[PDB]
């Protein structure tokens, strides 16, 4: 996003900034369940 | 303020709030109004909107009336429904163990179109549940909730997917209605367009519209703009309508014989015919407004036409095409665009009024059948309705939504927040939703459509992330299901007052500014780069006339519990999140405090949820206890509340009200008369605010611990208060019936000493687990008598007793039940969880006594150790700010402005220039204590009792150990936090087995906690053990520990003798697999 | 693809002549148990009655061939001596299953050690091992790291 | 993004979507190149094909 | 699988390929098929084809260019021309 | 002791060998007086017997004397664990 987040977490970031920096963050907490079984899946396999 | 009983509560907040907080669960009550007619509803519309206010049960008679036969010598139609008074209040409902409903009524009249004579019979629908004042409904005594449903509206949804063969570009266009089969177009890579009709094999499209009665003249003056439509007419190998019609008939109806009739009437009562197919109300506007029809109209009622057909097509075409807008022949203008599906303007909201709606339609359906099958079989000229009618299935739909559904869910009762935000819950899954399946990842994602309309924050943290949201706190919902959210409106570069509430596709064509944003003296703008979203989630800098319209406050896209949380800005969504889940399990303390330092929202939530008791009408009050309150008002009449005290919720915390008047008291209307679970003086309190101290302790807080006083024991500050509850039934047998007594077969003379003379244990009595409450047999005779739990122990509050003989009520083939409650007061142990409100949580290592602790040099110890290594790699520095201002509120202030207001109180009120010690305060999430104003007000920080300053200007205190006696080389971070203590105690999840229960289906251990289970040693366990090269371990946990049988047995009695376990046999998995393979005369032998 | 199941018994011990039976083998009642139920009603497996089958069938068949019946009735049995031990081996593979009470195909003993409820999947996955207890860390620094 | 990806396209012998071609023999190469395209051409040091 | 040959390749290999496009110089030379192909190639009819019939050495040629247009684009194609010769 | 396992086709002998008997009748238990029938399915004679070391007879119940064949059942009095670890054929017609 080209609009950057020019406000750190001791300033005070404003409701859009955090606004924007909610989709990473959901998409971390998404992919970490994907993540764990693809790794199980490759050691399920070479454990084979 | 607005609430006459406002305890004051400081605010550092810059803007003033043009539009207050509207109720919370609204949502809820105006859904179940819409449902059955309401005046208040019926005006509500009225006031502004339609002229005829049309209901939820109204609507679905009208479209369930007139019930004809294939004639039509007779008609059955029903009409105007009524509620008559409930029968039981909410208490005896929850107490008698019945439901809150309402008799339902509606006129029957029949007709006898030969005759014409009318036989109009009032009916007996069924006993209806109705909804609580707080949002609930109360099914069979437990309390439940109807959560709110996501769905995708019905409509017509455009898209383009880039091919995968060819790389080409290919548009798609789908109608989807809330009844009937789906019907899609294409553009393909061979630049044809094509149709498939019920999903079937595909066609070209021109058969669709011959099949319409469209001669290839109609269609060259209608498209012929498109030479791909063109084509697919001469490339067609079927000219006439009729060869059309039996076209779609072959592909849609194979073995049949085509007929033209038939043909001619499927394609008719496909889509046309308002019984197999019809685009809901909402479907029609979405249809409408896309595609420009239908402009400045009703949209009383219809289905699919003609007209929508071939616009759907034009639309198609012009969009491969690359167009940006179309001017249908008597529609408008409308912009041509690709469809997105998560977009709100898109999705739409499924209330419990509709769920309910939809359930009743099925159960009337039923009904209709069974009337017509009773309908053809009787003598005319004597039936009246209540003959041709049978309404249990309707109640069964009732009765198995309230009970079988995925929506209807028992209450979140571990505190008001968590109820709060169950009811303004957005659920994506459900009947009629979707699965973990299609539950993919971008429906998991935050959208810049839900800003004002949905929490980007409030969400699970595993399996259920995104689906599961909140409904924010300015937003309310329109008729359709479309969220919307009120928008300030500008004119001339200055706002107004005038509100005006937007859902997206609106909010969409605007350029919004910021509630942030300068003005001065009019609403006026004092800057010129003011920053706005724009349509596709953008943002930018823009000027000042060029603003559409203005959010109001700051804080309208986040959620009531994400509302809870000071100092918001600064902490990372993760850890808000966190925060925020934690709040909602919170358990009520025997004594509630309120943040020091909070936000302006804990007032409004306690008072909305209902776990407090609000003055009906001003008045005086007359008397006050623990059990009762009496107001005399001033008009004459004397109001008598009652309060809940000790009362299980669903999740064994304890509901307790108290009150917080004193007799002659004169209270307004709307002023809290008592406390809830947790709350102070009408504000919620789940925690308490303890002096913690920042920093690395010896060793003890490693890695998210933390370390307590016992001051929070002794004090009995984090305590709680946990009930629970043990049913047995008496029912009947073969062998005999199951009597509840207190004599047993041989067993102690003293276990019956707390046991009355039923048999039953004696209130007031101490427990303990294995011992006795209630005794049970069943005939031999047996010893089948009830016994705590391993673990669960307390005393004895109340038993809840039913009869057959009392003939209050009871389930088939059972005859006495009763349910013991028995409390247990838990006092804060080590392996407990706490939290603060910023996503800091950690177990409890140690427990210190007081005299080594750090304290301070007034001798005041502090009550909690936090390490500094799990702050600044999380961002959650929000909770140094709340200890910071804790301590600036704990210990007072007084700004020192006889020279002036310094440099950093320019934006200061005057009312927060002093105030005294234990002043509460208030910083708002967005518009709340600046930096600047902290470090000054850290200075101000009102001596202590002997005239010395405790805390530096920086927040930092000198300490002393407790141990040493020496103080710590530096200075410490120091103040008073508010934390929380969590459902995740100790004793509700700790287990240990050696041998207990077994299956009996498996021959292993009964897996579970209530079952007495051990753990599980799965594939990688093995697989580490196999790497240790540990083997005989590994086959004494798959041998001797799970499935064998002899092997426990001769284990058990090896240890509890003294001598050396027996070593294997031959493995006992294969001395009978082998007698498997022998019996399919497979010579498997064993060799050396 | 047809070379394989000749060079097989090219060097097997054992010849092609087992494929055919003469004798066949029951399995110990612990694999079919049946046993009362806690009230007075019966609980069983289906191997039992499919064994019970087989064991008419062959009777029957035996009188048959001692009646000096027709070849006709001695043929049609012996056709259902087939197809019974055939199910009873594995039923549902070839044509249509033997149904049982509640229209259901007999468990035969293929359907005893295939599926994941097979005497080969089992013991590799969790066991529920007693001896055994959880509980929630926490942290001792006055501890050794044994 | 040679990740786990590119493990479990090694670990189970897959041909690679951006393969590269290697030289059957040793010895010198002629590179011609026309319209996107290239030809290379192994004039080998044995003396053979 | 993958081989996301480029453009010209990927269509070359396939007669079952819909351009967007079709250049046709010396156009007399080509025969009602040969129309027919290109057609059958190009829906979206979107040809700029060049030619002279009095240039023409070939015995289907067109002898006019409604022949065999008329028969895919009537009253729909245009025609210009280029008089002058440097 | 264990070093490999091998798998192979059975003949007739093999299945005659495994045996301890041969089952005739289509019997497998009486529903009345709920006990296995002679010379069928759960029988005793061939299957060992159920309550461990009595014989179906009922007769030479103690465990005394071991290694004995009752003439009358046929029953060799032993431990019931057999009723897993024992098996019978049937030579069909
Ligand atoms: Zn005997």
């Amino acid at each position: 996003i080209p609009r950057p987040i020019k406000s750190s977490f001791r300033e005070g970031l404003t409701v859009l900034e955090y606004f924007i920096n909610t989709h990473g963050a959901r998409k971390g907490l998404a992919d970490t369940a994907l993540r764990t079984a693809d790794s199980g899946y490759l050691t399920r396999r070479l454990v084979d | 303020n607005s609430v006459p009983g406002a305890p004051n509560r400081v605010s550092f907040a810059k803007l003033r709030e043009p539009l207050e907080v509207p109720g919370l669960l609204d949502v809820q009550t105006d859904s179940f109004e819409w449902l059955v007619g309401s005046d208040r509803w019926r005006q509500a519309a009225i006031d502004r909107g339609e002229e005829n206010p049309v209901g939820g049960l109204e609507e679905v008679l009208a479209e369930l009336s007139p019930i004809e036969d294939f004639s039509g010598s007779m008609s059955l139609s029903f009409s105007d429904p009524r509620f008559d008074e409930v029968k039981a209040s909410v208490d005896e409902c929850k107490d008698k163990d019945m439901t809150y409903a309402a008799p339902l009524f509606v006129t029957a009249e029949f007709i006898n179109n030969n005759t014409g004579e009318i036989k109009s019979q009032t009916v007996f629908m069924g006993d209806f549940p109705m909804m609580t004042e707080k949002g609930t409904f109360i099914i069979n005594g437990t309390e439940r909730v109807v959560v709110s449903q996501l769905v995708r509206s019905p409509g017509v949804y455009f898209d383009e997917t880039i091919d995968k063969s060819t790389e080409k570009t290919l548009h798609s266009v789908k109608v989807i209605p809330g009844r009937g089969a789906w019907l899609e177009f294409d553009v393909d890579k061979r630049d044809t367009v094509g149709v498939r009709i019920d999903r079937k094999r595909r066609q070209p499209v021109t058969v669709l519209l011959k099949a319409l009665g469209w001669t290839n003249e109609q269609i060259v003056e209608r498209f012929g703009f498109s030479e791909i439509m063109m084509g697919t007419l001469e490339k067609d190998t079927t000219s006439g309508t009729d060869e059309a019609l039996l076209d779609i008939y072959r592909k849609l109806r194979p073995g049949e014989p085509p007929t033209k009739e038939s043909a001619q009437t499927l394609l008719e009562n496909l889509f046309f015919k308002e019984k197999r197919y019809d685009l809901a109300r909402v479907g029609r506007y979405k249809v409408n407004k896309k595609l420009g029809l239908n402009a400045g109209k009703p949209i009383t009622s219809s289905t699919l036409t003609e007209e929508d057909v071939v616009a759907t097509i034009e639309y198609l075409v012009r969009l491969h095409e690359g167009q940006t807008s179309m001017t249908v022949p008597g529609g408008v203008e409308v912009p041509v665009e690709v469809d997105d599906i998560d977009h709100f303007g898109n999705r739409r909201l499924r209330t419990v009024g509709e769920l309910i709606q939809n359930q009743i339609r099925v159960g009337l359906s039923r009904m209709e059948r069974v009337v017509r099958e009773r309908m053809t079989t009787q003598d005319v000229e004597a039936i009246t309705p209540q003959t041709l009618i049978n309404i249990r299935p309707v109640v069964a739909a009732i009765k198995e939504f309230f009970g079988t559904s995925q929506l209807s869910q028992f209450m979140d009762q571990n505190n008001p927040l968590s109820g709060l935000t169950h009811k303004r819950r957005l659920s994506a899954l459900g009947p009629g939703g979707l699965s973990r399946e299609r539950a993919g990842l971008e429906v998991r994602d935050v959208h810049p459509s839900h800003y004002g309309r949905m929490c980007p924050i409030e969400t699970p943290e595993g399996p259920n992330i995104g689906l599961i949201g909140s409904l924010s706190v300015y937003a309310r919902v329109n008729p359709f299901g479309f969220i919307e959210t009120p928008y300030r409106k500008v004119e001339n570069g200055v706002v107004t007052d005038q509100i005006d509430y937007l859902t997206a596709d609106e909010e969409d064509r605007h350029v919004v500014a910021q509630a942030n944003s300068p003005t001065d003296e009019n609403g006026r703008f004092t800057e010129d780069r003011v920053m706005v979203r724009k349509k596709g989630g953008e943002v930018e800098f823009v000027s000042a006339d060029q603003v559409d319209y203005m959010d109001v406050s700051p804080r309208q896209m986040v959620s009531v519990a994400t509302a809870m949380i000071p100092f918001l800005e600064h902490d990372d969504a993760n850890r808000a999140l966190m925060g925020a889940n934690m709040q909602r399990q919170a358990v009520p303390l025997v004594r509630s405090e309120a943040p020091l330092v909070g936000t302006g929202m804990e007032l409004r939530a306690a008072i909305d949820a209902g776990d407090v008791v609000v003055a009906d009408k001003t008045g005086v009050i007359e008397e006050v206890s623990a059990d009762y309150i009496t107001v005399m008002a001033d008009d004459g009449t004397r109001q008598s509340y009652r309060l809940r005290k000790f009362a299980r919720s669903n999740h064994g915390t304890c509901a307790n009200q108290r009150p917080i008047v004193d007799a002659g008291q004169r209270v307004e209307a709307g002023q809290v008369i008592a406390d809830g679970p947790c709350t102070q003086n009408g504000e919620m309190a789940l925690g308490k605010n303890l002096l913690v101290a920042i920093m690395p302790w010896e060793g003890h807080n490693y890695e998210d611990a933390i370390i307590l006083s016992n001051r929070l024991v002794e004090e009995d500050v984090l305590t709680s208060i946990h009930i629970e509850e043990h049913e047995i039934d008496a029912r009947d047998t073969k062998l005999g019936a199951e009597e509840i007594t207190r004599d047993i077969p041989n067993v102690s003379d003293e276990v019956l000493a707390d046991l009355d003379e039923r048999g039953i244990v004696r209130i007031g009595a101490e427990v303990r687990d294995g011992d006795i409450l209630v005794g049970k047999v069943t005939p031999k005779v047996r010893d089948t008598s009830l016994k705590v739990p391993h673990g669960e122990s307390g005393k004895v509050i109340g038993i809840r007793v039913f009869s057959r003989e009392d003939d209050d009520e009871l389930p088939a083939g059972v005859n006495e039940l009763v349910r013991v409650y028995v409390a247990q007061k838990r006092k804060i142990s080590d392996g407990d969880k706490l939290a603060g409100r910023h996503g800091n949580k950690g177990v409890i290592g140690k427990i210190l006594p007081v005299e080594d602790m750090p304290f301070l040099p007034d001798g005041t110890p502090v009550d909690i150790i936090l390490n500094t290594h799990g702050v600044p790699r999380r961002m959650n520095i929000g909770q140094i700010l709340e200890t910071h201002l804790g301590w600036v509120a704990k210990a007072g202030w007084n700004i020192d402005v006889a020279a002036g207001v310094p440099d950093w109180a320019s934006k200061l009120p005057e009312e927060l220039y002093s105030a005294p010690a234990d002043s509460t305060v208030a910083t708002p999430v967005f518009d709340g204590a600046q930096e600047g104003e902290l470090a000054g007000l850290l200075g101000s920080t009102l001596p202590n009792r002997d005239g010395e300053v405790m805390v530096d200007a920086d927040g930092k205190s000198t300490l002393f150990d407790g141990r040493s006696g020496e103080p710590f080389p530096y200075p410490v971070t120091v103040g008073y936090m508010y934390i929380l203590k969590l459902h995740h105690l100790v004793d509700d999840k700790i287990h240990a087995r050696s041998t207990g229960p077994y299956s009996m289906i498996t021959q292993q251990p009964l897996g579970g906690k209530a079952q007495f289970g051990g753990q599980r040693f799965g594939e990688m366990e093995c697989w580490a053990m196999q790497a240790y090269g540990a083997a005989y371990t590994l086959q004494e946990l798959l041998t001797i520990k799970s499935d064998d049988t002899v092997g426990r047995v001769k284990v058990y009695e090896a240890i509890v003798k003294g001598e050396n376990i027996p070593e294997p046999g031959i493995p006992e998995s294969f001395k009978v697999l082998l007698k498997e393979l022998q019996s399919l005369c497979l010579n498997v032998e064993v060799l050396s | 693809k047809r070379l394989k199941v000749v060079a097989a018994f090219q060097q097997s011990g054992n010849s092609p002549m087992g494929m055919v039976l003469d004798a066949v083998p029951v399995i110990p009642p612990e694999l079919r148990p049946m046993v009362q139920l806690d009230g007075g009603r019966f609980a069983t497996s289906d191997l039992n009655d499919l064994y019970r089958r087989v064991i008419n069938r062959n009777n029957r068949l035996k009188r048959l061939i001692d009646l000096g019946a027709p070849e006709i009735i001695v043929n049609n049995e012996k056709r259902m001596l087939q197809e019974s031990v055939d199910a009873l081996f594995d039923n549902g593979r070839r044509g249509r299953p033997v149904t049982g009470p509640g229209n259901r195909p007999l468990k035969s003993l293929s359907d005893l050690l295939k599926g994941k409820q097979g005497r080969f999947r089992q013991n590799l996955l969790g066991k529920r091992v007693d001896y055994s207890g959880r509980s929630v860390i926490v942290v001792g620094p006055q501890l050794k790291l044994h | 993004v040679g990740g786990l990806p590119r493990v479990q396209e090694l670990f189970e012998a897959r041909v690679p979507r951006n393969k590269a071609p290697i030289a059957d023999v040793a010895g010198r190469v002629r590179l011609e190149e026309s319209d996107k395209f290239f030809k290379i051409t192994i004039v080998p040091d044995d003396g053979g094909e | 699988e993958q081989d996301n040959r480029e453009l010209s390749e990927r269509a070359a290999a396939d007669r079952e390929w819909t351009y967007g496009h079709v250049v046709v110089d010396e156009a007399q030379e080509l025969s009602e098929m040969d129309w027919r192909l290109l057609m059958r190639r190009c829906p979206r009819r979107s040809f700029t084809i060049v030619g002279d019939l009095a240039q023409r050495r070939s015995p289907a040629g067109a002898r006019s260019w409604g022949a065999m247009l008329d028969s895919y684009v009537p009253g729909r194609w245009v025609y210009k021309s280029l008089s002058v010769n440097y | 002791f264990f070093d490999e396992l091998r798998i192979g086709l059975a003949t007739a002998d093999d299945i005659r060998n495994w045996s301890y008997g041969e089952v005739k009748k289509p019997e497998t238990i009486n529903y009345r007086t709920l006990k296995p029938e002679k010379d069928g399915l759960f029988c005793e004679k061939i299957f060992g017997p159920t309550r461990d070391w009595e014989c179906y007879c009922g007769k030479y119940k103690r465990v005394r004397f071991k290694g004995i064949i009752c003439e009358r059942c046929g029953v060799e009095v032993t431990r019931a664990k057999v009723r897993r670890e024992r098996m019978g054929h049937i030579e069909l017609a």
